[PDB]
DNA sequence: ACAGGATGTATATATGTGACACGTGCCTGGAGACTAGGGAGTAATCCCCTTGGCGGTTAAAACGCGGGGGACAGCGCGTACGTGCGTTTAAGCGGTGCTAGAGCTGTCTACGACCAATTGAGCGGCCTCGGCACCGGGATTCTCCAGGAT
DNA sequence: ATCCTGGAGAATCCCGGTGCCGAGGCCGCTCAATTGGTCGTAGACAGCTCTAGCACCGCTTAAACGCACGTACGCGCTGTCCCCCGCGTTTTAACCGCCAAGGGGATTACTCCCTAGTCTCCAGGCACGTGTCACATATATACATCCTGT
C-alpha cells in the first residue's frame, strides 16, 4: 500500500512529496509530480552507480570508492556536461597527457 | 532525542545491487552519491518553481517537472529521464 | 464630330496630332471646370477608355492659358514611359522629363533640366512612387507643385501608408487621383482617398463610417449622389460601341490525380514524408511540381512532358493554347507569382513558342522594349507572360487578341485591371477572358471572396462546374462572333460584368 | 651515475600525481593561511576540521584546474615552460578578475 | 604574515604535476600564492558572512560548501 | 480591461531629478533602469528565501535581506546599501 | 501617510511588500524587510543614475542613452563587477585597443 | 534567352552570416587581421550557440503551450545560460 | 593616388566600430538562421520580431566577446592575426565544450 | 644500432584491522478516509500580430588584382630550470586537560496574516514643444608621398 | 642611411537651420495601499550540558631548503613568400513599402475535480553493538624502461 511499490520505483515517493511540500516551491503540489521526481532521480543514479561499478571492475575493486565516481563522470559526455562544475573530494583528476608533451 | 537525517543510502544500496549485484559501495561514494542526489532535487525543485512562477500557476505538476527536467538534464539524459518519468506515472496512474 | 474638334482646339491650344473623343471632351470639359471652381476631383473610367488623354489635354489646356506651374507627374514605373511616349506624340511643343534612376543620374538630369526657380521651359516631371516617397523630404520639398496627378490611385488605399506621409510633406496645390477601379476590397479604404483629394469635406474616418433593407439602399443611393459630384465614371460598353466587347469564361478543369494525392498528402501533413496551409495549398492548386522539386532541392528543372501531364490544369492550358495557334490570335498570361511565369517561361523555351516576360526583375528599358516589339505586326510573338503587380498596371497591350489569367488575386480589382490591359482603344478584334482555376479546390474560396467584393464594387450548377471542359465544349468557347454559347457550361462559367458572383446570397 | 633527462622524471612525477589522488597541499600551513585571512575579516571565529579540509580540497581542485589552463596557455604559445603572463591570460579569459 | 608563504615551491609543483604542467617557471610561485590567496579570501569572506547570518562563532562545513557553491564550483563529500 | 504592469519607471524618474535635476533619461534607459532594478530585487529575494531555508526559519527579516546584500552586493556597494538600509529601517522603527 | 514618506524613502514600500508576499519567498514578511529592500534599491539606482549622469554630461547629451548607461556601468569597478555577464541591448562595448596593436 | 535550370538555391542560413559581417564584429571586438578559416569557425561557434538558445527557448514555449516564441521566453533562456540581457526584457 | 597602409584603415574601423554601437549583422540572414535552427528541433515554430531582435542582440554580445578572448589569445601568442587555434583555446578554457 | 647495468615498477603471498553490513527496539513520519473550496480544464470571440510575396533601389555584398607586412622555418646562445645529495626543520601522530561554544528544552510575548472599508497614487490617453538627427560647408587634423637637405 | 621638414589629398571636427518625432506635463479613475482589531504561533531569552575546538610538550622522520652543474629551452635576428588587406567594379540581396488571410495570444462565465488540512495508526527507517573480509603495508622478485659506449 506504498507508492514507491505502486509505481514500481525504488526511491521513496512520501519523503519526496514531503521533501517538495517543505521546500514551498509551489503552494500546491501535483499528484504526479513526486513520482516523476523519484522515477528521474532513479534512473540518475543508475546511471551513475553503472558507470562507477563498471569503472570499479575494470580496475578490479569489489567496492566503489570515489576515485571510480569522478573516473565515471569525466569519462561520459552527458555525465560530464551535467556535472562539469562539481568537483569530487578524494577523486583526482581524469589521466591525459597533451601529446606535444610527450616525447616523439 | 537527536535529528535523524533523512538520506537515500538504503535506496542508492538497493540501486546498486539491482544494477550491480556483487559490486558494493563505500561509506564516502555513499555520501557523495546522496549528496549529488540532493543537488539535482534542489536543483529540478527550483527550476519547477521559477516555472511555476512565471506562468502565474501556484501548483507544479509532472509537465513542470518534465520542463525542469529537459531544461537541466543535456540531451540523452534528459530524453531518458522524460520516458522513464512518464512510463512511472503512466503506472501509476493507471494502477 | 466638327463641334468635338472645334472645342477641343479652342480649349486645349497646344494639344494637335490627335483628336479628342467625345467623352474625353466631356471628362477634360469637367477638369477645367473642377480647377476654376478649386475642387480637387477623382477622374475615373474604365481600363480601355482613355483616362491619360484627357488628363493630357487638361495639361495642355492648363500651360496654354494663364501660367505654366510645376507639374508633377507620380505613377507606376511601367506606365511612366508610356506616358512620356504619349507626351512625345499626342502634344508637341510640350517639355516632360523622366524623373528615374540612381542618385547621382537623378540629381544631374535635376540639375539640368529643371532650373531652382520656376521656368517658361519647365517640364512636366514624371516619376515613379518609390523614387517621389524617397526624394520628397531631400529634393522635392524646394520646388512648389501647382497641379499634381497620381495616377493608378489604388496604391492611396491605405490611410497609413508612408506615400501619404511623404505627400504630406510635400505642398501642393490642386490633385487628381487617377484609378480604373475606385472602389476597392472592404470598405473605407476611398475615404483616405477621398480624404487626400479633399481633406475638408472627409475629414475623419468616423464620419465616412458614419455615411455608411430598404435603409440601406437609401444609404448607398445617397454615397452615390454624394460621391457624384467629385468622382467622374463612364463604362467601355455604354459610352462607346466601336470597340468590341470582352468576355469572361472561368474555365474549371479537375484536380488531378497527383494533385489529388498531394493535396490528402497537405491535410494529413504527410508530404514530406512521402519523399501556413493556405499557401501550401495555394502552391499545390497551382504548379505543384515546383513545390515538390524545391522542397527536394534538385537544381534541374523536372521533365517537361512530365510538367505539363503531371500536375495542375496545364492539360486544359495546353487544349486552349493549341487551339488559340490554330486560331491565330496573340494571348496575354497573367500570373500572381514569378515561380509560375518561370515554370511557364521553361516550358515554352522547350517548345520553342517565342515568349516575352515582364516583372519586377525586368528593368524599364526591357520593359518598353518587349512592349514595343509586342506591339509591332510583323514580330511573331504570340504569347507574352506578364505579373499581375508590375505589368498588369497601365500598359497598353493592345496587339493581342484575348489574356488568360493562370490565378486569381484576392482583389478583384487588380484582377478586373490586368484583364483589361488587352481591351483598349484601337482593339479590332473581340477580346476573350479565360480565367483558369482548378475546380473542386480553394481557388472555388478565392473566387467566391473577390465575388463578395465585387458585389459592394456593383452596389457602389455546383455540379456542372466540377466536370472537366471537353473539346466540343472548348470549341464553343472558342467562337468570337457572339461578341460582335450558354451563360453556364461543363466545366466553364460566364462571369455576367453587370451583377452576380459565385455565392449570389453575399452579392446580394 | 644515473642522471635522468629533465623529462622522462617529469613524465613520471606527472603519472605519479595523476594516479595519487590525495592532497598535495600541508595541513597546517594550509589551516594557518585560512585562519589568517578569516581574522583579515572578523575576529574570534572558530574553524571545523572538516570545514578546513572542505576548503583544502575545493582550493587544490581550483589550483589544478587553473594549472590545467596555464599549461593549455603555454602549449598555445609553443612554449613548455608556463609563465605569469599564461596565468594572466588564463585568469582574465575564465573571467576572474583580480 | 608568511602563512602565504606556507603554501611551499614543492607543493606548487606537486600541484602543476597533478595539472599536467612540465616545466615551471621560477616566477609562477608567487603567482599561484596570489591566485590561491584572492580565491581563499572570496570564498572566507563568503563563508563568515554566511556564519554571522546565522549568529555562530564557528564556520562550518556547509557554510563553505554554500559558499563555494554560491561562487560556481559545488564540493560532494564533504557537504553534511 | 487590459493589465497594469507595475514598473519604477516614475520613481526611478524621481531619483534621477533628485540627484540630476537637468538631466534626463530616455525611454530605452527607463526600461534597462527598471530590468536592472527588477533583476537585482529578484536576485535579493531568492537569495533571502535561501538563507531562511538553510537556518530553518519561515520568517524573513531585515537581517535576511541585510546579509543577500551582503552576498550579492560586493564591497563598498554591499557596505554603503547595509548603511542606507539600516538608517532608513530605525527611521521607519522610530517615527 | 505612506510607506514611503514615512521611512523617507522615494521607491515605493507598499509595493515591494506586495511583490515579496506575492513571490511567496517566505511565509512571513518583518515590517523591516520592504524598508530595507527599499533603501537598498533606491540606493542602488541613484548610483547608476549618477553614473549615468556623469557619461551624459560627458558627452554632451542631455538625455541618458543605453549607451551612457553601459559606459557608466562598464567603467565603475563595483557595479562592472555586480553587472559582469549582464549586456545591454543597444550599447556597444568599452572603446580600448591593445598597445600591442597600435 | 539562357538556358534554365531551377535557379539561385539559397545559400546555406549558416553562410547568411557573410564575411563583412564578422569582420565588422572582429573589429568591434579589436581584431586587426583576420584568417580564412576564422569566418567559418565563427559560423560553427554562432551556430553552437544559436543552438542552445534556441532549444532552451523552445522549452519555454513547449511548457506554456505557446506557438510562439517570444522575447521574454528568449530572455529567460539566456539568463539560463549565463548572459543576462536587460534591453529587450520586460 | 593615396593608398594606406593596412594597419590605420583597420584602426579607424576599430574606433568607428566601437563608437557606433549598433547591430553589425544583417537582420534577414540571422531570421533565417533562427528559422532553420529552430525548425531543426521543432516544426510549425513562428517568432516574434523583438524575440528574434533580442536573440541577434545576445549573439552579437556573445560573438565580441569570443573575438576580444581571442584577440587576447593571438597578442599572448605574439601573432597580430588571429587563428582558429586562438578561437578553439579560447572556447576550450571558457568552458564552452563544442 | 645493439648489448648490458642501475633504477623504478608490476606481481604473488602472509597477517593485521578498522570500516562495511546485518539483527534489533522503537518512534516519528508515512498512509487511509471524509470534506469544503479555490485552482484548474474548457467552449466561444476577437482583434492584434505573424506569415509570404511582389517592385525596386541602393548601399552593402562580391570577384579580381598588386604588393607589402606579418606568420613561420632555421640557427646561436647563455641563462634559467631541473636533477641528485647532505642537512635541517617543521608537518604529523600519540596523549592529556580545559572550557567556549553548539544544541534542546520550557515559557511566555510582541509581531505578522486576514478580513471589512476606503480614498488617494499610478497607470491609460492626446497634446505638445524642445532635445536630437540629417545636411551643406569652411576649417582643422592625420597620413601618404616623393622629394629635399646632410 | 637617416633625418628632418614640405605639400596635396582624404578624413575628421565645429558651426548654422530645421522639423520631427519621442520625451514631458494634465486628468478621471480604479484597484491597490492604509488604518483599526484579533490571534495563535514564530521568535527572543534564561539555563544545563557535553563535546568538540584550541593550546602544549616529546620523538620522529619525511619533507623542505641550499648549492654545483650542464643542458635543454626561451628568445633576438635574419630571408622569405604567401596570405591578408586597400581599392575600382558590379550585382545581388536587405529593406522599406503594401496587402489580404488567418493562426494564434487573452478574457471572461463556469464548474468540477484535484488538492490542502485534520484525527488516527503502524510499519519503514534510523540509532547502537558487533564480527568479519576487502584493502593497506612490508618483502622478495622477475621484468619493463632509460642513459651511455662500442
Ligand atoms: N483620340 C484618340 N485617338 C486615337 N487613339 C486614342 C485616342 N484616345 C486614346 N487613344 C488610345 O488609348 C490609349 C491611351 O489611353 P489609355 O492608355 O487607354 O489610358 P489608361 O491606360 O490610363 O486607361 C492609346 O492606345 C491611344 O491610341
Ligand atoms: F493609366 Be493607366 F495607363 F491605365
Amino acid at each position: 500500500v506504498s507508492k514507491s511499490m505502486k509505481a514500481g520505483l525504488q526511491f521513496p515517493v512520501g519523503r519526496i512529496t514531503r521533501f517538495l511540500k517543505k521546500g514551498r516551491y509551489a503552494q500546491r503540489l501535483g499528484g504526479g509530480a513526486p513520482v516523476y521526481m523519484a522515477a528521474v532521480l532513479e534512473y540518475l543514479a543508475a546511471e551513475v552507480l553503472e558507470l562507477a561499478g563498471n569503472a570499479a571492475r575494470d580496475n578490479k575493486k569489489s567496492r566503489i570508492i570515489p576515485r571510480h565516481l569522478l573516473l565515471a563522470i569525466r569519462n561520459d559526455e552527458e555525465l560530464g556536461k551535467l556535472l562539469s562544475g562539481v568537483t569530487i573530494a578524494h577523486g583526482g583528476v581524469l589521466p591525459n597527457i597533451n601529446s606535444v608533451l610527450l616525447p616523439k | 532525542s537527536k535529528k535523524n537525517v533523512e538520506t537515500y543510502k538504503i535506496y542508492i544500496f538497493k540501486v546498486l545491487k539491482q544494477v550491480h549485484p556483487d559490486i558494493g559501495i563505500s561509506s564516502k561514494a555513499m555520501g557523495i552519491m546522496n549528496s549529488f542526489i540532493n543537488d539535482i532535487f534542489e536543483k529540478l525543485a527550483g527550476e519547477s518553481s521559477k516555472l511555476a512562477r512565471y506562468n502565474k500557476k501556484p501548483t507544479i505538476t509532472s509537465r513542470e517537472i518534465q520542463t525542469a527536467v529537459r531544461l537541466v538534464l543535456p540531451g540523452e539524459l534528459a530524453k531518458h529521464a522524460v520516458s522513464e518519468g512518464t512510463k512511472a506515472v503512466t503506472k501509476f496512474t493507471s494502477s | 464630330e466638327e463641334t468635338v474638334i472645334k472645342l477641343q482646339n479652342e480649349l486645349c491650344p497646344l494639344l494637335t496630332g490627335g483628336q479628342l473623343k467625345s467623352y474625353q471632351l466631356k471628362g477634360v470639359k469637367w477638369l477645367i471646370s473642377l480647377w476654376q471652381n478649386g475642387l480637387n476631383g477623382i477622374l475615373a473610367d474604365q481600363m480601355g477608355l482613355g483616362k491619360t488623354i484627357q488628363t493630357i489635354g487638361f495639361l495642355s489646356h492648363l500651360k496654354g492659358n494663364g501660367l505654366d506651374g510645376p507639374y508633377l507627374v507620380i505613377a507606376p514605373l511601367s506606365t511612366l514611359s508610356n506616358w512620356f511616349n504619349e507626351i512625345a506624340r499626342f502634344t508637341p511643343s510640350i517639355n516632360a522629363i523622366i524623373y528615374h534612376g540612381d542618385k547621382n543620374q537623378r540629381d544631374e538630369l535635376r540639375r539640368k533640366h529643371m532650373p531652382k526657380t520656376v521656368g517658361p521651359k519647365f517640364p512636366i516631371v514624371i516619376t515613379s512612387y518609390e523614387v517621389a516617397m524617397n526624394d520628397a523630404k531631400r529634393i522635392l520639398r524646394h520646388y512648389p507643385w501647382k497641379y499634381v496627378v497620381i495616377d493608378e490611385g489604388h496604391r492611396l488605399k491605405n490611410h497609413k501608408c508612408k506615400l501619404l506621409r511623404e505627400l504630406k510633406h510635400l505642398k501642393m496645390d490642386n490633385k487628381l487621383l487617377l484609378t480604373g477601379t475606385p472602389l476597392q476590397n472592404n470598405l473605407s479604404e476611398l475615404w483616405s482617398l477621398l480624404n487626400f483629394i479633399l481633406p475638408d469635406i472627409f475629414t475623419s474616418h468616423d464620419e465616412f463610417e458614419s455615411w455608411f433593407e430598404k435603409r440601406r439602399a437609401q444609404v448607398v443611393s445617397k454615397l452615390h449622389g454624394i460621391l457624384r459630384p467629385f468622382i467622374l465614371r463612364r463604362m467601355k460598353c455604354d459610352v462607346e460601341l466601336s470597340l468590341p466587347r470582352k468576355k469572361e469564361i472561368i474555365m474549371y478543369a479537375t484536380m488531378t490525380d497527383h494533385q489529388k494525392k498531394f493535396q490528402e498528402h497537405l491535410v494529413n501533413n504527410t508530404l514530406e514524408a512521402h519523399l501556413n496551409l493556405v499557401i501550401q495549398l495555394r502552391k499545390n492548386c497551382n504548379h505543384p511540381d515546383l513545390l515538390q522539386g524545391q522542397i527536394d532541392g534538385s537544381y534541374l528543372y523536372p521533365p517537361v512532358e512530365e510538367i505539363v501531364g503531371q500536375c495542375g490544369k496545364f492539360r486544359l492550358l495546353e487544349r486552349l493554347l493549341v487551339r488559340l495557334f490554330a486560331n491565330n490570335h496573340k494571348v496575354l498570361i497573367f500570373s500572381q507569382w514569378t515561380k509560375l511565369l518561370d515554370i511557364m517561361d521553361y516550358y515554352f523555351s522547350e517548345k520553342g513558342f517565342e515568349v516575352c516576360r515582364i516583372d519586377g526583375s525586368v528593368k524599364l528599358d526591357e520593359r518598353r522594349r518587349q512592349i514595343k516589339d509586342f506591339s509591332d505586326e510583323k514580330s511573331s510573338c504570340s504569347i507574352f507572360l506578364l505579373s499581375t503587380r508590375a505589368g498588369g498596371l497601365g500598359i497598353n497591350l493592345t496587339a493581342a487578341d484575348t489574356c488568360i489569367l493562370y490565378d486569381s488575386d484576392w482583389n478583384p480589382q487588380m484582377d478586373l485591371q490586368a484583364m483589361d490591359r488587352c481591351h483598349r482603344i484601337g482593339q479590332t478584334k473581340p477580346v476573350h477572358v479565360y480565367r483558369l482555376s482548378t475546380a473542386q479546390s480553394i481557388e472555388t474560396r478565392v473566387l467566391k471572396r473577390a465575388y463578395s467584393k465585387l458585389k459592394l464594387e456593383h452596389v457602389v450548377e455546383d455540379k456542372l462546374i466540377q466536370t472537366d471542359i471537353s473539346d466540343a465544349d472548348l470549341d464553343r468557347l472558342l467562337d468570337r462572333s457572339d461578341l460582335t454559347f450558354p451563360v453556364k457550361g461543363p466545366g466553364w462559367e460566364v462571369v455576367l460584368p453587370s451583377s452576380g458572383g459565385m455565392l449570389s446570397s453575399l452579392n446580394s | 651515475p644515473h642522471r635522468f633527462r629533465p623529462g622522462t622524471v617529469a613524465l613520471r612525477e606527472i603519472r605519479k600525481y595523476q594516479k595519487s589522488t590525495e592532497l598535495l597541499i600541508r595541513k597546517l600551513p594550509f589551516q594557518r593561511l585560512v585562519r589568517e585571512i578569516a581574522q583579515d575579516f572578523k575576529t574570534d571565529l572558530r574553524f571545523q576540521s572538516s570545514a578546513v579540509a572542505a576548503l583544502q580540497e575545493a582550493a587544490e581542485a581550483y589550483l589544478v584546474g587553473l594549472f590545467e589552463d596555464t599549461n593549455l596557455c603555454a602549449i598555445h604559445a609553443k612554449r613548455v615552460t608556463i609563465m605569469p603572463k599564461d596565468i594572466q591570460l588564463a585568469r582574465r579569459i575564465r573571467g576572474e578578475r583580480a | 604574515r608568511d602563512n602565504i608563504q606556507g603554501i611551499t615551491k614543492p607543493a606548487i609543483r606537486r600541484l602543476a604535476r597533478r595539472g599536467g604542467v612540465k616545466r615551471i617557471s621560477g616566477l609562477i610561485y608567487e603567482e599561484t600564492r596570489g591566485v590561491l590567496k584572492i580565491f581563499l579570501e572570496n570564498v572566507i569572506r563568503d563563508a563568515v558572512t554566511y556564519t554571522e547570518h546565522a549568529r555562530r562563532k564557528t564556520v562550518t562545513a556547509m557554510d563553505v560548501v554554500y559558499a563555494l557553491k554560491r561562487q560556481g564550483r559545488t564540493l560532494y563529500g564533504f557537504g553534511g
